[PDB]
């Protein structure tokens, strides 16, 4: 379920040469003499959203399963715990799609790119990181229910 | 197009210089201009007004909100519906009227504010938008708030009273919509910047990221349902309806937590903020309804005989 | 310019200046640590790391308790050591672009 996943980065890395390179200086008009080059490490933007398409349909497979282990008893269900890291996740990776390409139409500061991005990412492995192990570390740690 | 260039100089030769391209010509020997958000005209004989730029009701931008709303708006009728002409069981008499129908009331007006957003925003539609968008949310999370009032008392309570709770929510949105429309009149949408004359849009004179102010209350009911969502969670009620409530706050919860600061930061940009507004009223309230009546619903339709 | 007699842009990536100076040099901007912008990313990065090696240390200390079976055991950590790269990715991404950096 990686391979395809691998197989797409690799064609990246030889469809997108991966090269930086200092931004031309439109970010703002030179005429006003304080005009800035954010330096952006140019990587396309179709490749982050095949990537992410990629994951989404993952996820989206989870959640079919997810659905249909309905039925699973005690501690081998955790479909809603699942569920709930999904509806999380597709809202996180939702609020990214309009600050990220929507509002890039802002040119000034655009590195706001970079933290929409990476603070949306380690959201969602926190929240896949808590609702999954929080209430599977807390009774190990705290309550000795089993032997 | 074009301008003489003066020089008194030696003797009467002009030079030629084209004027900026939104300043006409009002003078052989000098170019005009008019106000920000104008134009110039062909001849450049005097100032002309570029056509005001809005969300439509076709476009690309307008189209995925319509459908989402129409769909939801749909499936609320036939929630409605059901819950009405299908009412005879405990699951839906005993735990619903006119009590709880103030939900699919409110998930009715969410979806329908899709639709009321998307149009001509110059007209009084700004009242309606500044009203509207906070009192759908009112009336849902009101509901909700009383409902999950109910369960921690039993974890005065009458229908009437239950109404009543429910009225007074209302009422206190109302009363800040109203102080807010004293604060700003509503109306007098339009406006551009230094930045072209060649750009215009009919946006909403309200100050930008004011309604905020007006979805505070709406927050503070949040903050509230689902604290009592939390207390409440143990209590199996007709179908254990109270995890479904706790559900639907964690749901609704997350949803505000990125929208609010979605709005601010999009502010900038007039059609991602209205797209975001349309989303996010259509995604709340498909999440009340498919985290609160879906089970319900289910028992209904797919176990009558309870 | 400093061309007295016909006036001309400087180049991209190199600014005016009006004056005796001659052009000058743009400022180029990084995400550099030291700005308040990138310390959300660098605390929500430390924070994730911290709870992914602490669940991974409880699972490898109580690695024989039912409720580590239940979750699977070792498909359990490679989920966890995946939390733990998607972190990463976060300390990365802050990182001056470089070449090898743009490339991970
Ligand atoms: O999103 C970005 N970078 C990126 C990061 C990952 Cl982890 C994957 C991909 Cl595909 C791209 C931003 C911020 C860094 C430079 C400029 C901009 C870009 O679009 O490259």
């Amino acid at each position: 379920l990686i391979s395809l996943q691998l197989l797409g980065i690799c064609v990246w890395f030889v469809v997108d040469p991966s090269h930086s390179v200092v931004d031309f200086q439109d970010q703002r008009t030179l005429d006003p003499r304080f005009a800035r080059g954010v330096l952006k490490c140019d990587i396309s933007d179709l490749s982050l959203i095949c990537l992410l398409g990629y994951s989404m349909l993952l996820m989206v497979t989870c959640t079919v399963y997810a659905i249909k282990t309905r039925g699973v008893p005690e501690t081998f269900n955790e479909a809603k715990p699942i569920g709930f890291t999904m509806y999380t996740t597709c809202i996180v990776w939702l609020a990214f799609i309009p600050i990220f390409f929507g509002t890039s139409q802002s040119a000034d500061k655009l590195y706001i790119q970079t933290t929409t991005l990476t603070v949306s990412v380690s959201l969602s492995a926190s929240v896949s990181l808590g609702m999954l192990y929080m209430p599977k570390v807390y009774i190990i740690l705290f309550h000795p229910e089993q032997n | 197009n074009e301008v003489k260039s003066v020089q008194p100089g030696e003797v009467c030769c002009w030079l030629c210089i084209p004027c900026q391209p939104y300043e006409y010509r009002l003078d052989e020997f000098t170019c005009a201009d008019c106000g920000l958000g104008y134009w110039p005209n062909a001849s450049l004989t005097g100032c002309f007004e570029l056509p005001q730029e809005y969300i439509r009701w076709g476009d690309a931008w307008a189209v995925g909100p319509v459908t989402i709303a129409c769909l939801g708006a749909l499936a609320t009728l036939f929630v409605l519906g059901v819950f009405v002409r299908h009412n005879a069981t405990p699951v839906v008499k005993a735990s619903g009227r006119e009590l709880c129908y103030i939900l699919l009331g409110g998930v009715f007006l969410c979806y329908c504010m899709t639709f009321i957003f998307i149009a001509k925003p110059s007209t009084a539609v700004c009242t309606l938008r500044r009203l509207g968008l906070g009192t759908a949310f009112s009336v849902c999370y009101s509901a909700l708030l009383t409902k999950t009032n109910r369960i921690a008392r039993i974890f005065f309570i009458s229908p009437a009273s239950q109404v009543a709770i429910c009225l007074a929510l209302i009422s206190g949105q109302l009363l800040i919509v109203v102080a807010w429309l004293v604060v700003e009149a509503p109306g007098t949408g339009k406006e551009t910047a230094p930045e072209r004359r060649e750009v215009v849009t009919l946006r909403c004179n309200h100050r930008d990221a004011s309604m905020l102010g007006s979805l505070a209350y709406n927050v503070l009911l949040i903050a509230l349902c689902t604290l009592y969502a939390f207390k409440t969670r143990k209590c199996p009620e007709n179908f254990n309806e109270a995890k479904f409530i706790g559900f639907t706050m964690y749901t609704t919860c997350i949803i505000w937590l990125a929208f609010l600061p979605i709005f601010y930061v999009t502010s900038s940009d007039y059609r991602v903020q209205t797209t975001t507004m349309c989303v996010s009223v259509s995604l709340s309230g498909s999440v009340v309804l498919g985290c609160l009546f879906a089970p319900k619903l289910h028992i209904i339709l797919f176990q009558p005989q309870k | 310019q400093v061309d007295r007699y016909t006036c001309k842009t400087c180049p991209y990536d190199m600014r005016p200046t009006e004056n005796r100076t001659g052009c000058r040099p743009i400022p180029i901007i990084k995400l550099e640590w030291g700005s308040p912008w990138a310390v959300l990313p660098l605390f929500l990065a430390v924070v994730g790391i911290a709870a992914t090696l602490f669940v991974v240390i409880t699972f490898v200390r109580y690695n024989d308790t039912p409720i580590v079976k239940a979750s699977g055991r070792e498909l359990s950590y490679v989920l966890l050591a995946g939390i733990f790269l998607c972190y990463a990715t976060t300390f990365l991404m802050i990182a001056e672009p470089d070449l090898g950096t743009c490339s991970l």
